[PDB]
RNA sequence: AUCAGACACCAGAAAAGGUGUUAGUUCAUCUAGACAGCAGGACGGUGGCCAUGGAAGUCGGAAUCCGCUAAGGAGUGUGUAA
RNA sequence: GGAAGUCGGCAAAAUGGGAAUCGAUUCCCACUGUCCCUAUCUACUAUCUAGCGAAACCACAGCCUGGGGAACGGGCCAGGCAAAAUCAGCGGGGUGGCUUGUGGCAGCCAAGCGCGACGUUGCUGGCUCUUCCUAUCAUACCGAAGCAGAAUUCGGUAAGCGUUGGACCCACUAAUAGGGAGCUGGGUUCCUACUGAUGAAG
RNA sequence: AAUGCCGCGGAGCUAUCAUCUGCCGGAUAACGGCUGAACGCCUCUAAGCCAGAAUCCGUGCCAGAAAGCGACGAUU
RNA sequence: AUGUGGAACGGGGUAUUGUAAGCAGCUGCUGAGAUUAAGCCUUUGUUCCCAAGAUUUG
């Protein structure tokens, strides 16, 4: 059973919008 | 005057937090960007809005709880006067009244920007900045929150004095047998130890006496607790029971002792002093019995002797200032008092009852005490109803006699 | 968005569904857990609804703000004839529940518990047990085979009764057969009580006593499909759930009452049973003009407090309470002081005929 | 006010059971079933 | 009661019997006590004794530092200052009073707004009067006329705290 | 003089009436008061834990001296005959047909003088003086109707309202050949009937009357001796 | 003030306690097993709880303790109550 | 504390016949006419109840028509009669010809001196200064 | 891990807290006896001076010196009206 | 009992009426199932039966949870599940892992890497409805506080159970806590679900 | 006489407009302790243990798998 | 499916209403008359009817 509250899984949108704004963040601190 | 009533006030910090948490706890908590403008309006609005409610709710009951020391006895207020100096907590109370005026400005201001708030953002930092400036104005009566919190554990601490009623003021010298007079008299548990002034502030107790009870104050010997003695006894309509040690076994001289009392002679005029003579067991004097008010009665400190009497005379002087044949049973007249301790005593249907289980359980036997010919039918169910008449309407103690001049009738009709 | 005006559910989740119940006769879900400190005695009885009155008694319940005061209340008539103990059921605790390991007939079976194995008794050509009954005269090594296997492997003991419904002014001929569970002993103390009660009557002088407090169960009135308005006492999209109130069977569910009093134990064969202490006046407890569709009592029967489940003539169970519960309600004894038997056929003003004589004038008839 | 799912009312409701006050049952089902 | 009362009762009939040694067992298990708090505890709770316990940490390093070396709708949607008036600016939005501080003096008199110059922003909101970031506004220097920059944004901050040009 | 509570309530009188011959307590209750009562009482009259027409009122509904009782119209059968059971031959028990049932508030009667509500029927006045044998007067007690309720009788003293006249006291003590004193019980109460229960030689006050008050009644009664 | 009422049954394997401030309730302990309580002479209201195994004697001094336990008073001032002076040794 | 404030005595369960904006007969001598009924005591949180008393429950009342200086505070008031039949726990069915009530302080002693009509039983046991000042107890 | 992890630059919360564990880096004393533990000493000028009803190191205002040493701080806290 | 209902005497009963202000409004009296609070009675329909006998609509159909980048859907993914044939009801179904409790300017430090953290100092919409969440108003149990007692404040576990009646106001109440997922007023000029009822069958 | 109008009106239905009924066993949370290390002291915790909330799980109560089952009776 | 069998009426009890028509002389017959199970109780009362037709079942 999960035993959590929160779901450990993430939605497609979610996961790519990690790359999406985990780039940027390199970008800003270039 | 009961000073017990004062909610107790917490420190800036837990002010601050309580407040917070409680907005956070009451009031909703999630909203969204995609929300129409109006709703994140007043989502932010309800947040301000009841943190200002939170704040005034909080200082008022502080504002209200507080004596008004203008308002009051003047006993009370000048006793607060020498004890917490009025101008400080006048300030320190007009301070919160101002700061509840400032979170009721801020809140207003910022409830009204608000209604222009354009963005989820906008909004956020206004709320923010609201409640920084609620918070920031709190932080700022750190001294008066903790001065009115002192205040308020001596105050609960204080006794409740009451001038309207009959009182008798004992002061005089420091351990000079006021504190064991006071003691003596009322039920009142005045610590008496060598150390000088153990009754650092007032001590007031009752005493039962000539079907009227007379609250006697007892004030420091004679500094704040000698200022506070004083006012005690300016404005009280009571008598002095001044107690000078006849033989200084107090440790203080007689001479002094009296010649602290002719100057204080000023402040207890209008009442009728004694001239309590302390630890007689254990010249100056005379100018002192000049006065006449002042009662010359020995007091036998060490023995215990003459408290009473002395008592009853102060009492006695504050009172003078301001055909038929009842056939009683001859058991009543040798009736021993129903006593617990006593073997003689008879039981009671209460002691019954906590052995037979006490209220609730016990049936009490409403018939066990009849008068009866026996206690053995004692619990017989007498027939009330037969055959559409009440066996009650026919109970005669010579009802079997009709019944046979009746057989001789009937008799009759059947020959 | 949240509800604004909130109120309390509107009936209870814990007795849905409000189906028919798929029995007429109450079922007991519980017995009340068996001792071995304790030797044999019964649990429970099976009677009919005749009707209910009212009474007077004098309340000493002590502490109350009617300590000795003469009170009313409606209780409720059950004739209960004594019922013949014809059966044994042996219960084997298994990981899988209570089984039923094998049972036990007794040789003579009346008609009257015969006729609850046919749907047509004249019909049919009544040989039922028949085989049983030669068995039984030939070898009663074998009887005494499943006794011993009862006594030996099987931990709950419980006895088939049926009610004798001839005695009843009942129209019904079927009688009512059930198992109550012998409580006490060891299993073979109970399996030797079920053996000289074969065939005899037990009666409710020997299962209940006249103050304690029992559990009656039956099924209830029927009121037909009803709408939600008396059925549940009603005043975002999704689909609508198994809580929302909704319109069907409002009635003939079964029910359980607890905490029911028996004001007094009544015999058949006494003339007395309906007087009192206070009031002789020699009468039955079958109210003047007899019960309102159901007779007059000739048997047994029970005088319970308040009322319980289903209409008048049909049949309740009375079981011993499960679990001890001494509140001073349910120990306290009772003292009869009238009993009410006017007309219930409308409004009665006279208690027997007897009485009613004196104060009419002679009647022409 | 406690309810009677409450342990402390189940805890003296299992002494009263503990005493005499369930002794009025004993002897009272006693009865019955010598008879 | 009168006055001490309750020490009265404590010097008359003593303190309770376990409460020294309960005291003891207590601040000896607080150490476990707060280890336990800091790893069980979620949420805000948590977070503010994450905050606080920073606050004392870094507190009791900075004393026992200084023991050491002394050992050793056409509207406006921006704050405004008081046909050509096509827009609406509240009143409410409106200002008249800043906070200035000065640089050198390092003072922050609040002051009224004389005039607003011109917005870095958007030199039409200079007619309206908009106050923005940046944007240059004459106030009154006699109590101290001087002009200044806002250092803040009126319309989020809601007070217009500006850095004098001195 | 000595001070008592029924259960939690100040008002004694009411909750039992007390005469020269016996005393009368509420049932059901708490016995706290039976037991009071028998401990002052127990070895002198007999004391019945009686109620009239289930209710504890008893006091306000039952007036009496030492030589008899009376009930109102709503007093059971079973009751009246728990009473006679319960008092001794030498007193005797009448039922009364009284529309105004409250017998305890309409009449304040001693041994030998009863003061009555001025709307009394002449039956019931007429079999007040056969039962009670005393000399009934029809008046009212600082114009207020309830003479049993609002003024209290003994053989050597009584009570009234602190709001009656100087010449309605000397009135009043001149028609019932006893001293009378107007004052209060239970700390300002004017129903001194319902706050005061007095024998000739015992009383029984609320345990909120003042010492003041146990005073006057202890001065008015005679009791000290 | 008021006294506490200490009774003893099945050699000292059951403690009853009364009047613990004016209680009408009894509050029944059962010892944990080799453990045996007594009223010793030698110095009036003192309870002796005396065993084989510490945490058995322990934990029945601690049931004592915890249920003679003072509810919503003061207990700055409400001294009230049964506890623990000596731990020892029979020998 | 005015909720069963000096009852002396719990009350059985008893008909709800007044329930609020009853007008209502004063019954005591202290001047007051008509009352009308503003609320009840211990009345609970029950959806669309109107909230109703019977005899011997204290209410919130006030003098329609009175005397002046009796008006003007919303007063305890004492329901001694009741139209409504109700089941007394004897069994007997009971209903008084008129609703009548008395004008009482919180506490529960009234201004009033003497009861003019029958008083319930019930009235007189929960308040026994009801019974100490009335004239016909039924 | 009494709401573990399988996550995917662990990037939003993110700054950090923990008497949870395993590894390291830099400084410390240690058979001239290490840390801890129990036994004891922890002083005398001196109750230093203003400050006070009462303050003796410990309500409170600058230090805070000395005879002895192996060490006893005008004193780390509790506590005492003192 | 007598408009307490509703925005409101809509509709009935008094037979509709008495006085005021500008037909309308208000007031007092009067009446009454609008309401507390629904219950009962009658006729018709609905139900079944004999006869007759349509139409709209129709890719195919028919359970829910999480995901399927979106539009989440019924078809796809992973699960719960899943047993013929039916009857009568009622109508449900035709966009940040956001966000929350702590405001803006300047200076002083300074763990450390020109910044520099905490601190520190400077100033001005309402009527009824099923369920869920806890972020708890009350009830249960605890800790702390000048908490003597009573009453009370704050905080913890806790959503089991309650959280009203009237025109922010005034009462009751132990309390009148906060939120998520059929209807009307003033304001701008088929099938499936749910609920009951049968029902072939080892 | 389309229930002409009125009074009473059994039976049935019904009314917090009438009456009755609504119960006990474990496991825990906050929290209070026992023994006891880690760390030669201490410690409610690490291994274990005790008490402990209207909480959770059962008992009780309702339904009875129409594809879960047992015993008994007869068997053309 | 021949039985303490059932049904239709009848009597009695119990209830509802209120004292009938008629005979008469308001009064008496006359607390009478009418109704009473259609979801009231009872029956040595009379009469009547049933030991039958079909269907499915190893």
């Amino acid at each position: 059973v999960s035993l959590k509250k929160k779901s450990k899984r993430r939605t497609t949108r979610l996961r790519s919008r990690i790359e999406k704004k985990a780039a940027e963040s390199k970008r800003k601190q270039k | 005057a009961v000073f017990k009533n004062i909610t107790p006030i917490p420190d800036v910090n837990t002010f601050l937090d309580v407040v917070l948490s409680r907005t956070q706890r009451k009031t909703p908590t999630v909203i969204r960007s995609g929300f129409k403008i109006s709703r994140i309006r007043g989502f932010y609005g309800r947040k301000v809005k009841f943190t200002q409610d939170t704040i005034t709710e909080k200082l008022d009951s502080i504002l209200q709880e507080f004596p008004k020391l203008n308002d009051i006895h003047p006993f009370h207020a000048d006793l607060l006067n020498i004890l917490y100096d009025r101008d400080h907590l006048k300030i320190a109370l007009s301070q919160l009244s101002t700061a509840k005026h400032l979170v009721e400005n801020v809140a207003r201001d910022y409830i009204r920007l608000l209604k222009y708030g354009d963005s989820l953002y906008r909004c956020k930092q206004l709320k923010r900045a609201a409640l920084g400036r609620m918070a920031t104005i709190i932080k700022r009566q750190k001294s008066s929150l903790e001065f009115l919190e002192q205040v308020r554990q001596h105050l609960s601490r204080l006794p409740a004095i009451d001038p309207n009623t009959r009182t008798l003021l004992v002061c005089g010298y420091p351990n000079v047998g006021k504190s064991s007079f006071m003691n003596k008299v009322t039920r009142a548990q005045v610590d008496v130890q060598p150390y000088a002034f153990t009754t650092k502030s007032l001590f007031v107790g009752h005493f039962d006496y000539k079907y009227l009870r007379w609250q006697v104050i007892d004030t420091p010997g004679i500094n704040t607790i000698e200022m506070q003695s004083i006012t005690a006894m300016a404005h009280l309509r009571s008598a002095v029971l001044y107690f000078m040690d006849l033989s200084e076994m107090c440790g203080y001289s007689v001479a002094a002792q009296v010649k602290l009392y002719h100057s204080i002679k000023p402040l207890f005029a209008n009442k009728v002093t004694i001239l309590v003579l302390n630890k007689i067991d254990a010249e100056l004097l005379q100018t002192i019995i000049d006065d006449g008010n002042v009662k010359v009665v020995q007091t036998s400190c060490v023995q215990d002797i003459g408290v009473m009497d002395v008592r009853t005379t102060a009492c006695e002087a504050l009172l003078a200032a301001r055909a038929r044949p009842a056939c009683i049973p001859d058991s009543v007249k040798t009736r021993r008092a129903y006593d617990a301790n006593d073997p003689n005593r008879r039981i009671l249907a209460r002691d019954i009852e906590a052995a037979n289980g006490g209220a609730g359980v016990y049936n009490v036997e409403l018939r066990d005490k009849y008068i009866l010919q026996d206690p053995s039918w004692k619990y017989d169910r007498m027939p009330e109803l037969l055959d559409g008449k009440n066996v009650a309407d026919f109970v005669d103690p010579e009802i079997e006699a009709k019944l046979l001049a009746l057989d001789e009738e009937e008799e009759r009709l059947e020959r | 968005s949240h509800c604004k005006f909130e109120q309390p559910r509107h009936g209870s989740l814990g007795f849905l569904p409000r189906k028919r119940a798929s029995r007429q006769r109450g079922k007991v879900k519980a017995f009340p857990k068996d001792d071995a400190s304790k030797p044999v005695h019964l649990t429970a009885f099976l009677g009919y609804k005749a009707g209910m009155t009212h009474i007077v008694r004098d309340l000493d319940r002590p502490g109350s703000k009617m300590h000795k005061r003469e009170i009313l209340e409606a209780v409720t008539v059950i004739e209960t004839p004594p019922m013949v103990v014809v059966g044994v059921v042996g219960y084997v605790e298994t990981p899988r529940g209570l089984r039923s390991l094998t049972t036990v007939w007794a040789e003579h079976l009346s008609e009257e518990v015969k006729r609850r194995f046919y749907k047509n008794w004249f019909k049919s050509k009544k040989k039922a047990f028949t085989k049983y009954a030669k068995k039984y005269a030939e070898s009663t090594q074998s009887i005494n085979r499943e006794l011993e296997r009862i006594k030996k492997y099987c931990s709950v003991v419980r006895v088939l009764a049926h009610t004798q419904i001839r005695k009843t002014p009942l129209a019904q001929k079927k009688a009512h057969l059930m198992e109550i569970q012998v409580n006490g002993g060891s299993v073979a103390d109970k399996v030797e009580w079920a053996r000289e009660h074969f065939e005899k009557t037990v009666d409710i002088k020997s299962t209940f006593e006249q103050n304690e407090m029992i559990d009656v169960i039956g099924v209830t009135r029927g009121k037909g499909n009803e709408g939600t308005t008396a059925r549940w006492g009603t005043k975002h999209p999704a689909n609508v759930q198994w809580t929302v109130a909704r319109a069907g069977n409002a009635g003939y569910m079964h029910r359980t009452q607890l905490n029911s009093k028996i004001y007094r134990i009544g015999a058949g064969d006494d003339a007395k049973n309906a007087s009192t202490d206070f009031d002789a006046t020699e009468k039955r407890i079958t109210p003047m003009g007899g019960f309102v569709r159901y007779g007059v009592v000739e048997n047994d029967f029970v005088m319970l407090n308040g009322a319980t489940p289903g209409p008048v003539k049909r049949v309740l169970t009375l079981r011993k309470s499960l679990l001890t519960h001494t509140s001073r309600k349910a120990l306290e004894p009772v003292s009869l002081k009238w009993i009410d038997t006017a007309s219930k056929f409308g409004h009665g003003r006279f208690q027997t005929p007897a009485e009613a004589k004196q104060f009419l004038g002679t009647l022409k008839k | 006010t406690s309810g009677p799912r409450d342990n402390n009312r189940n805890k003296w409701a299992k002494k009263h059971l503990k005493k005499g006050k369930r002794a009025k049952n004993s002897n009272f089902s006693k009865f019955l079933k010598k008879k | 009661p009168q006055n001490e009362y309750i020490e009265e009762s404590i010097r008359k009939h003593g303190r309770r019997f376990d409460h020294e040694e309960r005291k003891r067992k207590k601040a000896a298990r607080e150490a476990h006590d707060a280890s336990l708090y800091a790893q069980k505890t979620r949420g805000i709770k948590a977070k503010l004794y994450q905050e606080k316990r920073r606050k004392e940490k870094i507190q009791m390093k900075k004393t026992i530092k200084q023991h050491e070396e002394r050992n050793a709708k056409r509207m406006i949607t921006k704050a405004t200052f008081v046909k050509y008036e096509r827009f609406i600016r509240p009143m409410a939005l409106r200002q008249k009073k800043a906070n200035v501080t000065h640089k050198e003096l390092g003072v922050t008199m609040q002051l009224p707004i004389i005039g607003v110059k011109k917005n870095p922003q958007s030199p039409t909101y200079t007619q309206l009067g908009v106050l923005t970031k940046g944007t240059v506004i004459e106030v009154n220097v006699s109590e101290l006329g001087k002009y200044a920059q806002i250092t803040n944004n009126p319309e989020l901050d809601g007070c217009v705290n500006a850095l004098l040009l001195t | 003089a000595l001070r008592a509570q029924f259960e939690n309530s100040n008002e004694i009188g009411v909750f039992s009436n007390l005469t020269n011959s016996y005393a009368l307590v509420a049932l059901g209750g708490s016995e706290n008061f039976y037991s009071v009562f028998e401990a002052e009482l127990g070895d002198v009259v007999p004391v019945v834990h009686t109620t009239i027409g289930g209710t504890r009122i008893i006091g306000r509904l039952t007036c009496g001296n030492r030589k008899g009782l009376l009930v109102p119209s709503s007093t059971t059968d079973n009751e009246l005959q728990h009473l006679r059971n319960s008092l001794p031959d030498p007193v005797k028990i009448q039922r009364v047909d009284e529309r105004l049932s409250a017998l305890g508030n309409i009449v304040a009667c001693n041994d030998y003088v009863a003061l009555v509500h001025p709307d009394i029927e002449r039956e019931t006045e007429e079999i007040i003086a056969d039962v009670l044998d005393v000399e009934v007067f029809r008046q009212t007690v600082a114009g207020n109707v309830l003479t049993g309720s609002y003024c209290a009788l003994s053989n050597q003293g009584a009570l009234v309202h602190p709001r009656t006249s100087i010449q309605e006291q000397d009135e009043l003590s001149s028609l019932l050949q006893v001293p009378l004193v107007a004052g209060t019980i239970n700390r300002g109460s004017d129903v001194i009937g319902a706050g005061l229960v007095v024998n000739d030689w015992c009383a029984f006050a609320g345990l909120d009357t003042t010492a003041t008050e146990l005073a006057v009644c202890e001065s008015i009664f005679k009791l000290q001796d | 003030h008021f006294p506490i009422n200490i009774n003893l049954t099945e050699n000292g394997t059951v403690v009853e306690i009364r009047n613990f401030l004016g209680e009408r309730i009894t509050r029944v302990i059962k010892c944990l097993p080799g453990v045996t309580v007594s009223i010793s002479s030698a110095v009036k209201d003192e309870i002796i709880l005396e065993g084989n195994s510490l945490e058995n004697v322990s934990q029945s001094a601690a049931n004592i303790k915890q249920i003679c336990n003072v509810r919503n008073k003061d207990i700055r001032k409400f001294l009230d109550g049964i506890y623990v002076s000596e731990r020892g040794n029979i020998e | 504390s005015r909720g069963r404030g000096a009852a002396s005595g719990t009350k059985y369960r008893m008909t709800l016949g007044l329930p609020v904006q009853a007008i209502m007969n004063c019954a005591d001598n202290s001047g007051a006419k008509n009352l009308y009924i503003v609320s009840v005591f211990g009345t609970g949180a029950r959806l669309n109840r109107l909230p109703a008393a019977s005899c011997g429950d204290m209410v919130l009342a006030t003098v329609k028509k009175g005397k002046p200086d009796l008006r003007k505070k919303i007063m305890p008031a004492i329901v001694v009669r009741q139209r409504k039949a109700w089941r007394r726990k004897d069994g007997v069915y009971l209903y008084f010809e008129d609703n009548a009530g008395v004008i009482v302080n919180p506490k529960g002693e009234m201004k009033g001196s003497a009861i003019t009509g029958p008083v319930a039983k019930e009235c007189a046991d929960l308040w026994p200064r009801i019974a100490s000042n009335a004239g016909t107890v039924v």
